[PDB]
């Protein structure tokens, strides 16, 4: 809400916790984090050097009506 | 007897991760003073 | 959330998949070190702004569902 | 003004059935009173 003035604010902030470690281990992420793991050798992974994402939507299986 | 003079030797990491977590566990229980324990879901055992 | 974060618009259907909705970023991370071996996907950094995230950590799961609460 | 003649209470259940919750509620906010302030516990 910075430079936006005071307002009723709802949290879009996302805090996800991994059971591994102690309190202090937790840290802010300069970007995004996702709970889901990679495709793993399903399959062949991270992290494409320089990256360009995609919010792909819908099915991806053999063209079915 | 000097341990370094002997084969004995443990990785520093082990002496840390274990010393640290041993504390958090301890602490977490120190803060405890009341344990409310509610019963689970019983069988219907309905008289009707 | 995923959108406003990685700056990449959502892509519906297959024909559209254009170079427009591409999320301009510099690195994707999939680490597994540090107890436990369990891993988490990290993404940084995205040119867009207005999204922040934090990953909690603690043993027993008690400390997670409490550091989160705190 | 007020004097001797008036005038009873039709029912008394009201009275006690009020002093009741006042307790049942109190107890909750009582056994929880330990987790307030830096020297409170979980
Ligand atoms: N420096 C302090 N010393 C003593 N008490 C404090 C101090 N700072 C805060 N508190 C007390 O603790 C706060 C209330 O916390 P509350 O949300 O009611 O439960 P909890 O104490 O567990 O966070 C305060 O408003 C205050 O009365």
């Amino acid at each position: 809400m910075d430079k936006d003035r005071k307002d009723v604010d709802f949290d879009l902030i996302k805090m996800q916790g991994r059971v591994g470690g102690s309190i202090s281990d937790s840290k802010l992420i300069n970007g995004v984090i996702l709970d889901k793991d990679f495709s793993h050798p399903q399959m062949p992974k991270e992290g494409s050097d320089g990256v360009k994402l995609a919010i792909l939507t819908c099915p991806f299986e053999p063209p079915k009506p | 007897v000097d341990e370094i003079h002997a084969g004995v030797l443990e990785p520093t990491i082990s002496k840390v991760k274990s010393l640290k977590s041993a504390l958090e566990a301890c602490v977490a229980i120190l803060r405890i003073d009341t344990m409310i324990t509610v019963d689970p879901e019983p069988p219907k055992e309905d008289p009707h | 959330h995923i959108a406003i974060s990685t700056n990449g618009r959502i892509v519906p259907r297959f024909q559209d998949l254009s170079k427009d909705k591409l999320g301009t970023c510099s690195r994707i991370y999939e680490q597994e070190f540090g107890t436990t071996k369990d891993r988490m996907l990290i993404i940084e950094q995205s040119k867009e702004t207005k999204t922040v995230t934090c990953f909690v950590r603690g043993s027993n799961k008690m400390i997670v569902d409490e550091a989160e609460r705190a | 003004i007020i004097v001797k003649d008036q005038g009873n209470k039709k029912r008394q259940h009201g009275l006690e059935a009020k002093k009741s919750h006042i307790l049942a509620a109190r107890s909750v906010a009582s056994i929880i009173k330990t987790s307030l302030g830096p020297r409170g516990l979980d």
